[PDB]
């Protein structure tokens, strides 16, 4: 405790009561003629030492220090994720007992549990000639923490694994986990340390919080404070020079992440460490967003120009997708959009996204891999692609990110629905080159042919199906007709009865020639022709058949509310879109002279139904709820609607305020 | 891979009636906050004919890494005031804070001055007849 | 947060433990003084009390105590008669003033006034606040106070007191007519603090042309003066908002005078009501709209012209920032 080792690498004298040591060897350091006197073995010592001491990133004292471009890099294949990599190396042959500790790491992290504490059971027995403890101190405590990991994965794999998976495979033997069980009880790891050596526990104290409660337990009261600190001077409009409050986040943030992976800790995989991450990444991400609206001072303006030490790279984007569940993200974005937050080094961000993706295409090869890999790599292969649309991504490399996502990918977690969303995000980012249009064509025509067997119901837990991908590439690319989809519209006969309904659906990018077979059996309905077909089109307008069609409608829902209406029930229909072709009267949809007669069954049809003539006092905020875009503008185009609708808006806003109500009044009104 | 940038700013605090260097130290935040207060102040129409923009301003400053000066310190332990402090932080500004206050509590760290809280806190102080709470002058980049 | 929507349980304790606060401070500043070692350790909890104790409500005994070591017994190395003001305001307004705390607050401002005997004392203050804000403070409740120590010493008064006459005239409504005419008779309005001291004590409802030459003469020497300190990067900053005043009397129209034209771009918030239609539009910082009166929004939001710009800026704040008093500007007085 002579000095402090801040973490930007600068020594600062404590107490140092005797002759300083520390100063004197920067002395050294910078003085080249001053090395020279030092003895021949001293010599070698100080070059050493210079080697390590570069190496860990300390620079120099407090007072001369200056202006400080710190780096940081981690060198652990692990880290990266190079998963080949780290296979070749662990079916290799092992020099010695310094790479076996690598290995087990590396066999660890590619989920072969077993293996890896067998290896660790064998590193034990094989360190004690070698006689240094902290390779047999880091092998106890990695054996412990990965037993942990098999005693918690059995919790849940033979807990909701009945509805998890349906197999219900279970990849531990009922034999290993009794071994584990007999040789792990009573490990007390807490009595560890104690147990050691007394030159170990000095020359290696810093080892301590290993094995022990500490593990990041003072990292997270003292990450507490800093998180306070960091939001109070956001809050009263304060500056910060040097090291701010946000910046040792940050370094101390990635000092821990480094020295756990570059030891080959398997401890960076538990919680107390996830919880860590997730919270220093979150406040880093809340300071970096809240830089970009900082509002301009009177003399802060010049008083601080810069302002900034922190910009999203390639760490932050691993340490994002890996350590961030799909769901966090989902409440961030909302929350902060990152959007103008750009992400630099974007080629090793595309690196990455296409080892991710190969990874994914390759795994589907054999689908029966380890279990425990196959958990614990989907979370992170679902969140760095949903994560891609706020980087550039570049030609033939997206390419291969949307093969993946379009195909064999696992469909038990990526669903149509939620796979068209991440397509979007995708392209978002993107122009949609042609290459990729011609892909989502592909895998148009594959889940077309997949639905021919009988039925193959389009289960999607969003309410997206594939007319959705068709949809946006016609709203993005309205030219999309090639022949090859309609090579099985009409040269196919039109009585499959499944198909022709997803012909149907699918109906924008086919022609007469097609609609020939595929129209022919459908037929109009009541409203469900109008549901389906002029839903996406073909139609797009009230035909004059149509004027009669909404005719039996009209009057089928009015007599539906008319039997409770006399009396008094809830037997209305629940088809409430009725309400829409009322709607439909408001933006210029419905012209007709009846509907002035179906006025009074609902309370929104005289509201759409009549732009100035209903009475608004009975307007009710329900009515925008779900909401879309031509009816916002047709608000614009109404100034008595808009009158009473910023109205209500206001009372909202003062009354239940929370997210949206705002949320439709900023973007018009105004 | 990530690069972290870290700037610098030397701040020098000194004494008014002489050039007596009191100390230097780095910088760590700085809060210019000026706003109103409570109706108490302002209540009813009262001054109706006039506006009065009532301003209430206060400028901070934190300091750590402080050493004081050895002719001073010598000075002043061998046996009210006003004091000033200037910026030369980085192109490169002179921030002057003319007639500051010196606060500061005193911590007690439990790992014998774990860090061994070297923070100054400096209050700008107002006068009726003075103005000029901060001079800024602008030199070559 | 909101800590005043926390509300406090068993008032009778914690008014025990602040009273003993306020006495511990009584009986060790009212000696020789208080242990340095001892000091070290009881100022930070004694000033961390005083300033929570305006969520809990006092009883007038209580209340009287509490004040009377305050304002005489702190002392001024912690706070100084800003942040003093600051912490007497907030036991002041939770309360109802039982009229016994009116008369200590009078005491505080007769012994500030034998304090200005020396020429060479003044109050030194942190926020802007100083013995007038305590004078304003005490009218606020009782609205005559024809004070009686004040007005006699008021008339005590000789023309080789000037620094005694400024205290006297920054604390006008508080003495009687008799010292009010005294005091007149020994100072006029000849200067732009004196003219602001007089719109603030209630004096000068309208501005004769004799106050506006005088600030003529003042907006020609800022210009001077802004000229002389461009040929460097030296660019003051004050404490006094003048500037800001004369801009918003012009927009206001309390001023008739057209020569206020002339001296645009010394300021960016005069340009901003001097001259609305050719101001810079993003020289424009927005927190101006948190200090400007109720009526001066409203007439801010009058004026079409200012009011397009105005919402968009607004706006601009409120969808990125996240603040109440923006938005509640934003929808109440504006659109």
């Amino acid at each position: 405790y002579d000095y402090h080792f801040e973490v930007n690498g600068t020594v600062v004298r404590h107490k140092n009561k005797g002759f300083g040591y520390m100063e004197r060897f920067f002395e050294l350091k910078e003085s080249c003629d001053e090395r020279s006197k030092l003895s021949k073995k001293q010599y070698e010592r100080f070059n050493a030492l210079f080697n390590f001491f570069e190496k860990n990133g300390v620079i120099c004292m407090a007072k001369d220090a200056g202006t400080l471009n710190t780096s940081i890099e981690i060198n652990s294949l692990a880290y990266h994720g190079k998963y080949d990599v780290m296979k070749k190396f662990i079916e290799e042959q092992s020099v010695s007992i310094e790479d076996d500790y690598k290995k087990a790491f590396f066999l660890a992290c590619l989920g072969r549990w077993e293996e890896s504490y067998d290896l660790y059971s064998n590193i034990i027995l094989n360190s004690i000639d070698e006689s240094n403890g902290c390779v047999y101190y880091l092998s106890q405590i990695n054996r412990y923490r990965i037993y942990q990991s098999i005693t918690q994965a059995v919790t849940q794999f033979n807990g909701l694994g009945l509805l998890t998976f349906g197999r219900h495979y279970k990849p531990f033997t009922d034999e290993f986990l009794a071994r584990i069980e007999r040789e792990m009880t009573n490990f007390n790891i807490d009595d560890l340390f104690n147990g050691m050596p007394f030159e170990f526990q000095k020359k290696y104290k810093i080892l301590e919080f290993l094995s022990d409660n500490q593990f990041l337990y003072d990292d997270t009261v003292k990450l507490f404070e800093l998180t306070n600190k960091v939001r109070s001077e956001m809050s009263e409009g304060s500056y910060s020079f040097g090291m701010s409050s946000d910046i040792v986040v940050l370094l101390r943030l990635y000092d821990n992440l480094r020295f756990l992976y570059e030891n080959c800790l398997w401890s960076v995989s538990f919680h107390e460490f996830h919880q860590y991450i997730r919270n220093s990444m979150s406040l880093l991400i809340e300071k970096a967003e809240y830089e970009r609206t900082r509002d301009i001072d009177e003399l802060g303006f010049s008083f601080f120009g810069k302002k900034s030490g922190f910009f999203m790279e390639y760490y932050d984007f691993v340490n994002i997708s890996r350590h961030f569940k799909i769901d966090d993200i989902k409440n961030l974005e909302r929350s902060c959009s990152i959007d103008k937050i750009r992400f630099g080094e974007q080629e090793k961000i595309e690196e990455y996204l296409v080892g991710i993706a190969e990874e994914i295409t390759k795994q589907f090869s054999a689908n029966g891999m380890n279990v425990v890999f196959y958990t614990q790599f989907i979370s992170e292969a679902k969140a760095a692609l949903y994560f891609a649309k706020y980087v550039k991504l570049s030609e033939e490399g997206l390419g291969k990110i949307v093969k993946a996502l379009l195909f064999y990918f696992p469909e038990r977690d990526l669903d149509i629905g939620k796979r068209y969303v991440w397509l979007e995000r995708l392209t978002k980012c993107n122009e949609l080159p042609k290459s990729i249009i011609s892909i989502i064509d592909d895998f148009l025509v594959l889940q077309a042919e997949k639905h021919i067997d009988q039925n193959y119901s389009e289960v999607s837990s969003n309410g997206l199906y594939s007319r959705d991908y068709g949809a946006l590439i016609k709203h993005f690319e309205k030219n999309f007709i090639s022949k090859r989809l309609s090579e099985i519209t009409l040269c196919l006969t039109q009585d499959k009865q499944k198909q022709i309904d997803f012909l149907f659906k699918l109906l924008p990018l086919l022609s007469t020639n097609a609609k020939s077979h595929l129209l022919s059996f459908k037929s109009v309905e009541n409203i469900n022709d109008l549901m389906n077909g002029i839903r996406i089109g073909l139609i797009d307008e009230f035909t004059p058949e149509h004027e009669e069609l909404i005719i039996e409608y009209l009057e089928t829902r009015k007599v539906n509310y008319i039997v409770e209406k006399e009396k008094g029930i809830q037997t209305f229909s629940s088809n409430d879109y009725m309400s829409t072709f009322g709607i439909w009267y408001f933006l210029e949809e419905i012209n007709n002279s009846k509907m002035e007669e179906f006025i009074g069954m609902d309370d929104q049809y005289d509201f759409f139904v009549d732009p100035e003539n209903f009475d608004y006092k009975k307007f009710i905020p329900s009515w925008l709820k779900n909401y879309n875009d031509k009816l916002l503008g047709k608000i614009a185009g109404n100034k008595h609607m808009k009158h009473h609708v910023i109205e209500v808006l206001k009372e909202r806003v003062k009354n239940s305020n929370d997210k949206r109500y705002l949320e439709i009044l900023m973007n018009y009104f105004i | 891979m990530k690069t972290v940038i870290q700037d610098t700013a030397d701040v020098y605090f000194k004494r008014k009636s002489d050039g007596k260097l009191v100390f230097t130290a780095e910088a760590q935040t700085a809060s210019f906050s000026q706003a109103i207060s409570e109706e108490k102040l302002r209540g009813g129409i009262g001054n109706k004919p006039l506006y009065i923009l009532k301003s209430e301003k206060e400028i901070n400053l934190t300091v750590k890494n402080a050493f004081f000066d050895l002719e001073w310190l010598a000075m002043t332990q061998g046996e009210s005031e006003r004091y000033e402090v200037e910026y030369r932080t980085i192109s490169d500004i002179y921030i002057q804070f003319p007639n500051v206050s010196p606060s500061g509590e005193f911590e007690m760290s439990l790992e014998n001055g774990n860090a061994l809280a070297p923070e100054i806190k400096f209050e700008a102080l107002a006068d009726t007849d003075t103005d000029e709470m901060a001079v800024v002058i602008e030199a070559s980049r």
